[PDB]
């Protein structure tokens, strides 16, 4: 049953969450070859575990840049939660553990590269392709919605393809448990909800508008609101009017006007029947929930692999020297990491 | 055409995330 093993899965993540692992390997056990992707407050690397010889990606931020950016009780949550889970579509944490300068969180490699790189190559994604990767989407916030977690950041960057063409979702770095509303501006202007953007206290529905976003930038090759500044993406996006391709399918442009719904006693994953409206849409009459969830669908893409630590499906990023401070910043401040 | 107007933009690369 989905109650049952979402109730199973509650009790498995509030042990972790009432008591998370910290302190879990030493940098120096890590061989570090090349990074695979950064952000505003670090970079992620390739790594390779010393006496296993297992391959990891190594998120690695700096203190102090999280501290200038007032980010700290964000990376608390980032890494609170992302211990404390466990979902098939979700990237796994193995270790993580901080230094003088910097925290680090270990986690699988998922050698596929970005969903973004290959929808940009490709330029847009056919419909069921599409569908395989929103069916994955789906169940995975049904996870997170059920345990009070709020992703907040969707988008193609944040979707790693894995070995057997199976999405991954990373960075939780907005992620958050809440009861109720909150009311932090963050994510990324495109994916943006309107009650975010006009400060009104918001929810987990924000994840099923950019479900909407994403859908459409999967199916279109473009996201329904885009301009060269933020500032007319937010006017977009509050306008909440969309036009749809013309190779838009009937039922996937139903689909989309639900989930890109400005009113949120009608969008879809909100309402009575929360996940249920979407799952048991047209556009999803095809998808076997149960199928995706065991991972005995076949993938529509499957990555090149030309051999274990291979980061071919990557992008090359400048390099920088990992140096480590004589002395503890913000040790205060990232205490409970 | 709407996807020639997303090509000539300047926000095809990886998008940053907004803190605030
Ligand atoms: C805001 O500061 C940041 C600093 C560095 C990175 C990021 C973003 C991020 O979490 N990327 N993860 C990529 C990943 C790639 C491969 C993989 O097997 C697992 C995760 C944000």
């Amino acid at each position: 049953s989905v109650k049952e093993f979402l109730a199973k899965a509650k009790e498995d993540f509030l042990k972790k969450w009432e008591s998370p692992a910290q302190n879990t390997a030493h940098l120096d056990q890590f061989e570090r070859i090349k990074t695979l992707g950064t952000g505003s407050f670090g970079r992620v690397m390739l790594v390779k575990h010393k006496e296993t010889g297992n391959h990891y990606a190594m998120k690695i931020l700096d203190k102090q840049k999280v501290v200038k950016l007032k980010q700290i009780e964000h990376t608390l949550n980032e890494k609170r939660i992302l211990q404390a889970v466990n979902f098939p579509f979700l990237v796994k944490l193995e270790f993580s553990f901080k230094d003088n300068s910097n925290l680090y969180m270990v986690m699988e490699y998922v050698p596929g590269g970005e969903m973004f790189s290959h929808l940009r190559r490709i330029g847009r994604f056919s419909e069921p392709h599409a569908r395989f990767y929103a069916a994955q989407i789906v169940l995975t916030f049904e996870y997170l919605h059920s345990l009070d977690l709020i992703y907040r950041d969707l988008k193609p960057e944040n979707l790693l393809i894995d070995q057997q063409g199976y999405i991954q979702v990373t960075d939780f770095g907005f992620a958050k448990r809440v009861k109720g509303r909150t009311w932090t501006l963050c994510g990324t202007p495109e994916y943006l909800a309107p009650e975010i953007i006009l400060s009104k206290g918001y929810n987990k529905a924000v994840d099923w508008w950019a479900l909407g976003v994403l859908i459409y930038e999967m199916a279109a090759g473009y996201p329904p609101f885009f301009a060269d500044q933020p500032i007319q993406i937010y006017e977009k996006i509050v306008s909440g009017k969309v036009r749809f391709p013309s190779h838009f399918s009937s039922d996937l442009k139903d689909l989309l006007r639900n989930l890109l719904q400005v009113d949120l006693t009608k969008r879809f994953g909100n309402l009575k029947n929360g996940v249920n409206d979407i799952k048991n849409h047209k556009w999803f009459a095809t998808t076997d929930w149960i199928a995706i969830y065991q991972r005995k669908v076949e993938a529509p893409f499957i990555p090149k692999f030309k051999g274990p630590g291979d980061t071919s499906n990557f992008d090359d990023y400048e390099e920088e020297e990992i140096r480590v401070s004589i002395n503890e910043k913000c040790g205060k401040e990232f205490s409970e990491f | 055409t709407t996807y020639a107007d997303f090509i000539a933009s300047g926000r095809t690369g990886r998008r940053n995330a907004i803190h605030d």
